[PDB]
RNA sequence: CGAUGUCGGCUCGUCGCAUCCUGGGGCUGAAGAAGGUCCCAAGGGUUGGGCUGUUCGCCCAUUAAAGCGGCACGCGAGCUGGGUUCAGAACGUCGUGAGACAGUUCGGUCUCUAUCCGCCACGGGCGCAGGAGGCUUGAGGGGGGCUCUUCCUAGUACGAGAGGACCGGAAGGGACGCACCUCUGGUUUCCCAGCUGUCCCUCCAGGGGCAUAAGCUGGGUAGCCAUGUGCGGAAGGGAUAACCGCUGAAAGCAUCUAAGCGGGAAGCCCGCCCCAAGAUGAGGCCUCCCACGGCAGCCGGUAAGGACCCGGGAAGACCACCCGGUGGAUGGGCCGGGGGUGUAAGCGCCGCGAGGCGUUGAGCCGACCGGUCCCAAUCGUCCGAGGUCU
RNA sequence: GAAUGCCGGCAUGAGUAACGAUAAAGAGGGUGAGAAUCCCUCUCGCCGUAAGCCCAAGGGUUCCUACGCAAUGGUCGUCAG
RNA sequence: CGUGAGGGAAAGGUGAAAAGAACCCCGGGAGGGGAGUGAAAUAGAGCCUGAAACCGUGGGCUUACAAGCAGUCACGGCCCC
């Protein structure tokens, strides 16, 4: 049984997870769009959001948060001079995912393409 | 033999006399009774009931003149109250008043495939003493060349939960019909916003 | 346990009749709106880098 | 429907406003209904609150205490019409929201442990004056 | 919840200190005992020339537990020990004192000498 | 004997009845209560411990009762390995010896993958003469079936006294079963905080990794749960067993019987709960669609509908099932509430300092109850009747 | 036609068990007919009385570079002992 | 293979003649389709002949209420000559 339990394992024990959020937090934040597989790319959407917002809020407290898990200070400053402004009206829905249309030759996994948001 | 179609919105307790009373809280009103069952026609009686109302995009044609045959609304649900005639062509909570014993029927909450343990509650392997991965297994399931096979019914690993479960006899509490909403004293099957039924009890 | 084991080789009919249920079923796919090519439902066009009616992709 | 909303609505007829805030560490009496034979009596229950289990109409809080060398720990509804009325004895503070290890502790320790919150005992006076 | 094996306070002045349950003494086969139960235990511990000394099979009535116990009104209460109170065939206390709280159900079970002699009733 | 694994235990049942208990009887050297003995009855039940490998048995504490037997002394491709049952060792005994002993003693490798039948679960197919969406009948199955205490009757009938009922009527238990999470109590792998060592970011401050597949510690939502909660055994109707009668010959009497009619069990049939029309004997009701073209057959194009695909789901191994797909609140986000944690950072003040006080129940914050089109369920595709004959 | 015969071929079990330490991965950029698997960057994890370095046995070209991928590599391969 | 003494295999055939398939087409290559050689190319080198097991594609008959050492006797249907 499973009933109601909110989050995917990725069949990562449970810093192996966070290290994979993170590090994909660091690429999306950096290229502004990743390619990944659509299970992982589901999951990305509302660990990035929430850095993003907390960009939004933008005070102290807000940075050092963010660099819980970002630790880079260049990219966080990208974050909140760059990334968080063009998001102040837009409350929500900062990234997208889209479905890509072949699959990986080695493994058949099923790809996505996730992006920060005009 | 009145009933009512449901939905289980959640437990709490309220207090009674002193006594804190487990209660199940289910809105059951109000079902649009849809079609009747009579002898002549089906050869037994009982009234079709409704609930919730549809969004009448959703409702394919056949279902719409079903409704339509007896002018009632679409709605999500239909469900039978066997031997069951009321005079008008709604049924409301207003048809169990407190002190009144009733039966729920509810689809129980489903484990998915269940281990003899929790299906059955077998007693399963010791945990040490050399039990050599059995710890949670079945045991014996059988005899020797007599009868060389295995009992139909014998009780194994399977599908468990999900399946309609009925809980006899329980305690009315209160009826507060400005929401459609009924109180019973003690648990119903199935999770919370699943339909259920509620019907006078058949034990005197 | 005891290492159980095939008492009888599986004839060719019973061995056949296992697998009619192995066939594949085909690729389920819609045209691409803009350059027609056929391609997976719900997922960005490969072949013109169209979906929901405008470029998300070089291709 | 809104089936948080509807339990909300089950559970107004019994929500209580009568009874004072307190917090794990504060001393509180608990003036309890009680029935024993012939008749009903309020029996006081007064010791450290130990933990407040919160769900709203449903939460508990649970009272510990020493009665004749024995520890004694009582739970209570926090809605339960059983409560004439809660008395605050004394406010303790607190670092942590469940107090279990007060149940090792000596009665030397425990005062070391669970000092007076002289901010909420001022907050206390302060607004104990009525026009 | 007290089954066999378990140690139980002495809260009277009989001289036993320590009993050892043996048996609860309710039906064919229940499982446990708790306040207001009678059960048969062994003397574990005594202090010196008591009624009841080691080696005695007795019986008694537990008084407080330290598995909760659930009230009607909703409520709940729990003690720091497991301790009874030793009686002879007709319920009544054999000693002539009892120590600490005993729980109210007690009353309700009939065990009225032991909770008038409690110096207090929870 | 080109192998049918051997005791006991655990687990899991199932059956017999020569019945241990519960139910119904007759006889009693049956006053009552309690027994004895035989009959009927297998629905259910038949406890936990000390000893011993033990079966058995004895004992302790209970019990309504602690039944006896079958199933390869039921069950080692289910587990155990104490015993027995190799190779070591020793004792007693026997043998000059080597060695020997259902004599004792200590130790001593029990094999990941289930083909077929069988069993538990779940689908796929085709069928059920048109094709569909629903709702249903219940043939036939399964499940369940226990029992104790106290009180009232009434300290009455009965008995010199001790004691002590029937019938009928209340309440409260034990074990078992189904469901559940409001409370009680668990878990809660990252929801919060505290702490050590170390390396790092960035020097401070503030943080991050690692110390487990949580570094350790204190807490803990939803869920899943029992120790927690509700409910179940019935009631009732029918037919019976032993047993008891009514009326009544054969056989002027007599006789429950030969004609006929009563009464009568926890047992039997129904009644409760669950499954069920592959019930091919393929059932029934409500609604929807239709006489489409070309040549009981065939080729397509459509209908009603369905499937595909996608967002999901207390549903789930896959599958199935259920909801939703912009006509939208389905998941993600964001907002409010709940809830956990327990007063963040930063700054100010006190202190030499570790710290402390204030801002501040702060800040963080999974799942729970909702709102909100910000993000994603874009766009579409393929199936699918024209109704056999008397 | 049988010798649990001999040699060889080919079935069944079966798209099943498994793919050899639970130290762990993610993305970007390049190469290419083809890339989870080769190269490069950034991030993350693991060893650090070694899972790093040197020597002796043993092995005998496995070394370096270019050019390749049929087989070998438990997948893949443009890479490689 | 074994430390060693020692053990100890498998594996023959295009065609008369290489005339061993220029060139083109798909393909990274393998492979193939044409063209071409030959009396012959399922003689194309994985080459004479090419049985059987085993695997596949096409067609006829037949099969989803049925109990089987799988055949046999009878009758009927359908297909074929
Ligand atoms: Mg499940
Ligand atoms: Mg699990
Ligand atoms: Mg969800
Ligand atoms: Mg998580
Ligand atoms: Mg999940
Ligand atoms: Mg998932
Ligand atoms: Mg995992
Ligand atoms: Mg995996
Ligand atoms: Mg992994
Ligand atoms: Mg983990
Ligand atoms: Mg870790
Ligand atoms: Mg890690
Ligand atoms: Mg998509
Ligand atoms: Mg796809
Ligand atoms: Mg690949
Ligand atoms: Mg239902
Ligand atoms: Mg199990
Ligand atoms: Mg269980
Ligand atoms: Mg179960
Ligand atoms: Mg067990
Ligand atoms: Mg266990
Ligand atoms: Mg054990
Ligand atoms: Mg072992
Ligand atoms: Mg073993
Ligand atoms: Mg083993
Ligand atoms: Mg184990
Ligand atoms: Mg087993
Ligand atoms: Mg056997
Ligand atoms: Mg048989
Ligand atoms: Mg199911
Ligand atoms: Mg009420
Ligand atoms: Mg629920
Ligand atoms: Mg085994
Ligand atoms: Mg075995
Ligand atoms: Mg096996
Ligand atoms: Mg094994
Ligand atoms: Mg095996
Ligand atoms: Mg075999
Ligand atoms: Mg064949
Ligand atoms: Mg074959
Ligand atoms: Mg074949
Ligand atoms: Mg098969
Ligand atoms: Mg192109
Ligand atoms: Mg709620
Ligand atoms: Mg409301
Ligand atoms: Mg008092
Ligand atoms: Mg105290
Ligand atoms: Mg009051
Ligand atoms: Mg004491
Ligand atoms: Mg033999
Ligand atoms: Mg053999
Ligand atoms: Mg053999
Ligand atoms: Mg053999
Ligand atoms: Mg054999
Ligand atoms: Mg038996
Ligand atoms: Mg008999
Ligand atoms: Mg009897
Ligand atoms: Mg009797
Ligand atoms: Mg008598
Ligand atoms: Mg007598
Ligand atoms: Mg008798
Ligand atoms: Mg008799
Ligand atoms: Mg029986
Ligand atoms: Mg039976
Ligand atoms: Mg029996
Ligand atoms: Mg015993
Ligand atoms: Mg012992
Ligand atoms: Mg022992
Ligand atoms: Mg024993
Ligand atoms: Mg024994
Ligand atoms: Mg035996
Ligand atoms: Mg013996
Ligand atoms: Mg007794
Ligand atoms: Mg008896
Ligand atoms: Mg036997
Ligand atoms: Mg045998
Ligand atoms: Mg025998
Ligand atoms: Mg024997
Ligand atoms: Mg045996
Ligand atoms: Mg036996
Ligand atoms: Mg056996
Ligand atoms: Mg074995
Ligand atoms: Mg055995
Ligand atoms: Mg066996
Ligand atoms: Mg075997
Ligand atoms: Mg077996
Ligand atoms: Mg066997
Ligand atoms: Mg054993
Ligand atoms: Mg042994
Ligand atoms: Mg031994
Ligand atoms: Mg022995
Ligand atoms: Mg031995
Ligand atoms: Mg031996
Ligand atoms: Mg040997
Ligand atoms: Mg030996
Ligand atoms: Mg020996
Ligand atoms: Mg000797
Ligand atoms: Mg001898
Ligand atoms: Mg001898
Ligand atoms: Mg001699
Ligand atoms: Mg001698
Ligand atoms: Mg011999
Ligand atoms: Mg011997
Ligand atoms: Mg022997
Ligand atoms: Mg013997
Ligand atoms: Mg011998
Ligand atoms: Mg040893
Ligand atoms: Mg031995
Ligand atoms: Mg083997
Ligand atoms: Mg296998
Ligand atoms: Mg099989
Ligand atoms: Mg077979
Ligand atoms: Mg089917
Ligand atoms: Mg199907
Ligand atoms: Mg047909
Ligand atoms: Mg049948
Ligand atoms: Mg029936
Ligand atoms: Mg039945
Ligand atoms: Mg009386
Ligand atoms: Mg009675
Ligand atoms: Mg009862
Ligand atoms: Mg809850
Ligand atoms: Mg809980
Ligand atoms: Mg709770
Ligand atoms: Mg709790
Ligand atoms: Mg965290
Ligand atoms: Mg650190
Ligand atoms: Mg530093
Ligand atoms: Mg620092
Ligand atoms: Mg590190
Ligand atoms: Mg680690
Ligand atoms: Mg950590
Ligand atoms: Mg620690
Ligand atoms: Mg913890
Ligand atoms: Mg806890
Ligand atoms: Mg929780
Ligand atoms: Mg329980
Ligand atoms: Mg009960
Ligand atoms: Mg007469
Ligand atoms: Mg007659
Ligand atoms: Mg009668
Ligand atoms: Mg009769
Ligand atoms: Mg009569
Ligand atoms: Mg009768
Ligand atoms: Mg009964
Ligand atoms: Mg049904
Ligand atoms: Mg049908
Ligand atoms: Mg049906
Ligand atoms: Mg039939
Ligand atoms: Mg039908
Ligand atoms: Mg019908
Ligand atoms: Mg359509
Ligand atoms: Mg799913
Ligand atoms: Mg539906
Ligand atoms: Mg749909
Ligand atoms: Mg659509
Ligand atoms: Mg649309
Ligand atoms: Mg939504
Ligand atoms: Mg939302
Ligand atoms: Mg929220
Ligand atoms: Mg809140
Ligand atoms: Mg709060
Ligand atoms: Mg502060
Ligand atoms: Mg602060
Ligand atoms: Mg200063
Ligand atoms: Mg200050
Ligand atoms: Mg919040
Ligand atoms: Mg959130
Ligand atoms: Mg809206
Ligand atoms: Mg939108
Ligand atoms: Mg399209
Ligand atoms: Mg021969
Ligand atoms: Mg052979
Ligand atoms: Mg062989
Ligand atoms: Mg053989
Ligand atoms: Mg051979
Ligand atoms: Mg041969
Ligand atoms: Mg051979
Ligand atoms: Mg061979
Ligand atoms: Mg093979
Ligand atoms: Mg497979
Ligand atoms: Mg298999
Ligand atoms: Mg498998
Ligand atoms: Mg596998
Ligand atoms: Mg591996
Ligand atoms: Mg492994
Ligand atoms: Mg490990
Ligand atoms: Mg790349
Ligand atoms: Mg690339
Ligand atoms: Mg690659
Ligand atoms: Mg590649
Ligand atoms: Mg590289
Ligand atoms: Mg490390
Ligand atoms: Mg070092
Ligand atoms: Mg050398
Ligand atoms: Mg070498
Ligand atoms: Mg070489
Ligand atoms: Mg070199
Ligand atoms: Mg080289
Ligand atoms: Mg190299
Ligand atoms: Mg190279
Ligand atoms: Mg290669
Ligand atoms: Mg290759
Ligand atoms: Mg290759
Ligand atoms: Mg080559
Ligand atoms: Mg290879
Ligand atoms: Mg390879
Ligand atoms: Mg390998
Ligand atoms: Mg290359
Ligand atoms: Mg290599
Ligand atoms: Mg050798
Ligand atoms: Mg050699
Ligand atoms: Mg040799
Ligand atoms: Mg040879
Ligand atoms: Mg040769
Ligand atoms: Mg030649
Ligand atoms: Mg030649
Ligand atoms: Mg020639
Ligand atoms: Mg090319
Ligand atoms: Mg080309
Ligand atoms: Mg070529
Ligand atoms: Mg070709
Ligand atoms: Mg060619
Ligand atoms: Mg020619
Ligand atoms: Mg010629
Ligand atoms: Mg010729
Ligand atoms: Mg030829
Ligand atoms: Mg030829
Ligand atoms: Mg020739
Ligand atoms: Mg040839
Ligand atoms: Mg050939
Ligand atoms: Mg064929
Ligand atoms: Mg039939
Ligand atoms: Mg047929
Ligand atoms: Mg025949
Ligand atoms: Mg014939
Ligand atoms: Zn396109």
């Amino acid at each position: 049984m499973r009933h109601l339990k909110s989050g995917r394992k990725l069949n990562r024990h449970s810093s192996h997870r966070l290290a994979l959020y993170r590090n994909q937090a660091k690429s999306l934040l950096t290229h502004g769009r990743i390619t990944t597989t659509v299970p992982k790319a589901k999951e990305l959407r509302g660990f990035v959001d929430h850095l993003i917002h907390l960009a939004k809020r933008g005070d102290l407290h807000a940075r050092r948060l963010v660099l819980r898990d970002l630790q880079d200070v260049k990219l966080v400053r990208k974050l909140f001079d760059e990334i968080a402004p063009r998001y102040r009206d837009r409350q929500g829905g900062y990234t997208r995912v889209l479905k890509l249309a072949e699959r990986r030759r080695g493994d058949g996994a099923p790809l996505a393409l996730v992006e920060l948001v005009e | 033999m009145k009933g009512i179609l449901g939905v289980k919105v959640g437990m709490t307790r309220i207090f009674r006399d002193d006594r804190a009373v487990p209660v199940t809280v289910i809105l059951a009103g109000p079902c649009p009774v849809v079609q009747r069952r009579t002898p002549e026609k089906d050869g037994y009686t009982a009234v079709q009931l409704g609930f919730l109302p549809q969004n009448p995009k959703r409702v394919n044609r056949p279902l719409k003149g079903h409704f339509a045959k007896a002018g009632v609304e679409p709605v999500r649900i239909l469900r039978e109250i066997r031997d069951f005639n009321p005079e008008g062509d709604t049924v409301t909570v207003e048809i169990f008043k407190p002190g009144e014993r009733v039966d729920v029927t509810g689809t129980s909450k489903g484990r998915g495939f269940a281990g003899v343990m929790k299906r059955w509650n077998f007693a399963g392997g010791p945990d040490s003493h050399g039990a050599h991965k059995i710890h949670r297994h079945p045991g014996s399931i059988g005899n020797r060349k007599t009868p060389g096979r295995v009992y139909k019914g014998k009780k194994m690993a399977g599908h468990y939960g999900a399946e309609r479960v009925t809980v006899m006899n329980l305690e009315v509490v209160d009826v507060i019909p400005e929401e459609n909403l009924l109180l019973v004293k003690g648990a119903v099957p199935g999770p919370n916003g699943g339909l259920v039924i509620v019907r006078e009890t058949k034990k005197a | 346990a005891k290492h159980p084991v095939p008492k009888k080789k599986t004839s060719k009919a019973r061995r056949d009749a296992r697998r009619s249920h192995h066939a594949l079923t085909p690729p389920t796919l819609v045209p691409c709106p803009e350059c027609k090519a056929m391609k997976p439902p719900h997922t960005v066009c490969p072949e013109c880098g169209y979906y929901a009616g405008r470029k998300v992709l070089e291709v | 429907m809104n089936r948080g909303a509807l339990i909300k609505l089950v559970e107004s007829r019994y929500v209580r406003t009568d009874l004072p805030e307190f917090r794990p560490g504060d001393t509180v009496r608990v003036s309890y209904k009680v029935k024993e034979g012939n008749r009903t009596r309020i029996q006081d229950f007064e010791g450290i609150v130990i933990r407040i289990r919160r769900n709203g109409f449903n939460t508990t809080f649970t009272v510990r205490k020493v009665s004749y060398g024995v520890g004694v720990e009582r739970i209570f509804p926090l809605h339960s019409p059983l409560i004439q009325k809660i008395d605050i004895v004394q406010r303790g503070r607190a670092r942590r929201a469940k107090l279990y290890f007060i149940r090792n502790l000596s009665d030397r320790e425990i005062r070391r442990k669970l000092r007076a919150d002289r901010k909420r005992i001022d907050q206390d006076r302060a607004a104990e004056r009525a026009a | 919840m007290i089954q066999p094996q378990t140690y139980l306070e002495v809260a009277d002045n009989t001289g036993a200190r320590k009993i050892m349950c043996i048996r609860v003494l309710k039906g064919s086969n229940a499982k446990y005992a708790t306040v207001g139960d009678v059960i048969v235990a062994s003397v574990k511990e005594a202090i010196p020339r008591g009624a009841v000394k080691e080696g005695d099979v007795v019986k008694a009535v537990v008084v407080r537990t330290k598995k909760e116990i659930k009230r009607p009104d909703g409520s709940a209460i729990r003690f720091d020990d497991n301790a009874a109170v030793i009686i002879n065939n007709q319920l009544e206390p054999r000693g002539t004192r009892v120590f600490g709280p005993v729980a109210r159900e007690l009353r309700e079970k009939g065990f009225m000498k032991i909770v008038s002699l409690a110096p207090e009733v929870l």
